[PDB]
DNA sequence: GTGAGTACTCAC
DNA sequence: GTGAGTACTCAC
């Protein structure tokens, strides 16, 4: 798997303070320790490099939220974990969180934003779902619009991470969070 | 539940 | 005068159109303004001194419009809501300058410009923490949630709504269905 | 009250 | 002789 | 006298350590304290600006040697003053000297160096005019070829116009002139 | 190896040519090699380096020989001739490298490069200081004119010939009738 | 008698 | 104000 | 290795 190292080298470069700047196929070929000819004997363009990295984001986040909706039947505790999968995942993966926010992909094909756009749209749906079910699990529907409350929670989740990147990962997402969650469920009605 | 870390 | 602003219009249009996803190269931008790339370097030294001006514009539009709020209504609720409609209303009324706000347009540019928007972000939030502390005075009551924590959660939502305006290519309006949202935001206010 | 715009 | 200068 | 204030501004510029670099018609106006349009509504180009500077050498040197001859008659004396005339005009106008040496002519059109070659062509034959008139004056001619005699001396002067340039006006030409003199005088054997 | 020392050639081929009087651009420099403006930067990090290698060559050549004129020739006076012929022999033999030696080719480049040449002309004038300083060491009778006021005069002569070698588009060759010009110089070893 | 000629 | 370079970068 | 953008220049 001498192809993995390249992606690892893409992360370690997207995690450093040079991440705010473009990642040349030059200073990328430098790290792994080969020429720009061996880069392209494993990938067609720079897109696929981000494609694969993004694809791991999809799976990882998607396979976990699924897992939650199965082993966790509590409507409240549900998103109390889901919102931690995110904010947790950001603080765990500095470089990747530039792909989400849409700073890193600001150099390549716009089609890579679409990939991510769908992910939020998918995260926001399986999150919307958790809100809907509260009905059939408790009879008492929501005193607030399910899609409206759905989005509203994602906003905070795309804000905490955007504040994260902006200050080179100094305002870490999950910090003072146990004191932060009560401001979210405070909307659960 | 555990959060994965690609940057190994 | 007549010309040291026309240039910023062209940068703006490109910044909220299809090409906001790429960088506004002086060659690209020239074709917009309608004068050669050389006439671009007759008002501003660098490309970076263009964006800088475009930032300062925001640096006043929000705080100056907020100082006004504080003086017109002193009720903290009414106030904590007018400020939220500001940063949202602006970002939506100006699609272009929002790519700047969210520091996405600056990616192709100097990291220094970010350093300036982060400060712009401070003052807004630094203003917030004050309003909360003032409510204990106009009406002897406050909040039970820490002022900073509470402040850094509102900004979050506002910062979080602007990031959706951009990546949806200006489809998903920020102040849209606002009057329904704010009751949810006012819920963590206790 | 009045949200300004850069573009006319 | 005297040698002339431009710096008048 | 605006067609003498620009020239003065320019001459000073070649003296500043910004002399090594290409003088632009932009920073020229700035120093003068006007617009680029307050420069070109006079001179049709830079070539004229520099041509008007070339002249002041032709005049304050050619006509100045000719004046020596009329007045000074002794050969060893004449062959000294002309030398001082060179090395002297240099240290007093280092701005004009970069023009003389050619360095500050690398930026302008080539017609100017050719017109500087001419300056040298005249003062060399003029040196050869003083060498010829030794027989007629003192019944006897030099044992060395006059064509190569003068050239040999003019060689010594350019190489003292160069060292003044290389070092940025610390290797002055007129330093130790009572000393250097018997050496080239001993050449006149 | 080759790629490097094949472009330095082309660069020199320009310095000697009619264009050598103008700035040597990246565009035109590619025209000689026939490659792309990018291909060059695959072998040099900058055009500045293209001129540092040139200077090393001149610095390694003239100076090798000078350290080779002593350990083969002790004749206090014959030395100078070999030096004064070495310097003027290099010029005539290397028209393009002379244009950097004189320092006209340096004009379109950076002042940093000038120090090199000076520091060379100052190691050469020091080689000369030595040759003549050593005279009394050989035969109990040295000079009257100070040795440094001499070494200057000697090398001063050279920078004059090398200047005429250039500003005449290479028609005034320095070695020409050196044999006749020389008794004039040797007459200055007083 | 050995003049290092750079060019071709 | 501009036609025309201007040393150097980038993805492939 | 290369075609193509890349911010900014200079003389007229």
């Amino acid at each position: 798997n001498r192809r993995e190292e390249i992606l690892q080298s893409l992360a370690l470069m997207l995690e450093s303070s040079d991440g705010s700047q473009r990642i040349t196929t030059a200073k990328l070929a430098a790290s792994v320790g080969v020429s720009e000819a061996a880069l392209y004997r494993h990938f067609p363009s720079k897109t696929r490099m981000f494609d694969s990295l993004i694809e791991f984001i999809e799976d990882s986040l998607i396979t976990r939220i699924n897992l939650i909706l199965k082993d966790e039947k509590d409507t409240t505790a549900r998103l109390r974990l889901i919102v931690l999968l995110l904010l947790g995942f950001g603080e765990r993966n500095p470089g990747l969180t530039r792909i989400l926010t849409g700073h890193a992909l600001m150099f390549e094909q716009d089609r890579l934003q679409g990939r991510i756009n769908q992910l939020f749209e998918r995260i926001e749906a399986q999150l919307r779902q958790v809100m809907r079910e509260k009905r059939m699990r408790e009879g008492e529907g929501y005193t607030t619009d399910e899609t409206l409350l759905a989005s509203q929670i994602l906003a905070f989740c795309e804000g905490m991470l955007s504040r994260f990147v902006r200050s080179e990962f100094k305002y870490r997402p999950t910090d003072d969070f146990d004191a932060r969650w009560p401001l979210i469920a405070a909307q659960l009605q | 539940l555990d959060i994965p870390a690609f940057l190994r």
